[PDB]
């Protein structure tokens, strides 16, 4: 969904769920397997802390919040507003043109029947 | 499955004496299993229920920081208070502390949400603005072509 | 500078399941030793309704007696 918390969320929940089991799976199974498991288990877990370390840093900060992005809206409300009266300022005039034309056409039509 | 009777019977009928809708209530609602308290928070609240360690300043920034290091460090403390003492009651408390942990950074998380939100809000209101100026300028421009052609027009008729 | 709820680890070595539970509770000896007896019972007697009497054992006048009953020599 290309969401900054979605992201964050789910690496903390992988976390939570890979070691639990995994804490538990070193209770469950005992020379060479011991050995290897601690490493695989300890490198998944140290790359999950140092990503979540780096999506801290991406959040915006405590300037220009909420409050902030409704004041800027406020401003914004207005300079649309004005906005929408340039295309009510911009029609008619296709109106009163082709008015105009049609009754222009008209005539002509006229003119060529009673012509006869 | 059954219908209500007694407060819809008297619905057929003219005049005034139909009864009004009732007004907006500005009370706490019953209906369901939620407590659906009227005039809630937006943010979600953790003052009822948990209890509070956070900061004055509650900036999720600096907690985020600091609650990883002792989320972590409690995980390797519970890793060895187990065999420090394998019959104590505090392991529980550990995983609760844990959980309670858990509760705790979902909930300081939760808080950059509304936030986020308030931003999608601007960019409809500025979309619009960036649309609508395009269409104002390629009508203007599309008149443009039909005016010139009317003054050729214009220009080889009398000729 | 402290992380949030650090605390007291117990006491450095108490009563746990690494130690060497047998040598602590004095029974290294025994082990020792032992790492039939109907035999050592067989060397004493002759060899070793065993299952009428194991089931009296699973629920769980000496002179008068004599002078009552008499047994015909042939």
């Amino acid at each position: 969904m290309a969401d900054r918390l979605t992201q964050l969320q789910d690496a903390v929940n992988s976390l939570a769920d890979q070691f639990c089991n995994a804490i538990g799976v070193l209770q469950q199974c005992g020379a060479n397997p011991t050995e290897e498991y601690a490493q695989l288990f300890a490198a998944l877990i140290a790359r999950t802390a140092k990503d979540i370390d780096v999506l801290i840093d991406s959040l915006p900060s405590e300037e220009s919040t909420a409050a902030l992005q409704a004041a800027s809206l406020y401003k914004l409300e207005e300079e649309n507003h004005e906005a929408a009266t340039c295309l009510e300022d911009v029609v008619y005039r296709g109106d009163m043109l082709l008015e105009k034309i049609q009754s222009a056409l008209a005539d002509i039509a006229q003119s060529q029947l009673k012509t006869r | 499955m059954q219908y209500i009777k007694e407060y819809t019977d008297e619905n057929i009928q003219e005049g005034l004496a139909p009864k009004p809708p009732p007004p907006i209530k500005d009370s706490y609602m019953m209906f369901g299993n939620q407590f659906q308290c009227d005039d809630l928070i937006i943010r979600p609240l953790e003052s009822q229920g948990i209890e509070r360690l956070h900061p004055m300043q509650f900036d999720h920034k600096k907690e985020l920081r600091k609650l990883n290091m002792s989320i972590l460090i409690n995980f390797l403390d519970l890793l060895d208070i187990l065999i420090r003492s394998p019959g104590s009651i505090k392991r529980e408390e550990k995983l609760e502390d844990l959980k309670l942990l858990f509760v705790h950074v979902h909930h300081l998380i939760n808080e950059y949400r509304p936030h986020q939100a308030r931003e999608t809000l601007r960019v409809m209101m500025e979309v619009q603005k960036r649309q609508r100026l395009e269409t104002a300028e390629r009508f203007q421009k599309h008149l443009e072509r039909v005016i010139e052609m009317i003054q050729n027009c214009l220009a080889s008729l009398p000729d | 500078g402290p992380f949030y709820l650090m605390r007291e680890l117990p006491g450095s070595t108490e009563l746990t399941g690494s130690t060497n539970l047998i040598t602590h509770y004095n029974l290294e000896q025994a082990y020792n030793k032992f790492c039939d007896l109907p035999g050592m019972i067989d060397l004493p007697g002759s060899h070793d309704r065993s299952l009428i009497e194991k089931p009296p054992i699973l629920s769980s006048g000496t002179m008068l007696a004599g002078f009552r009953l008499h047994t015909g020599p042939l």
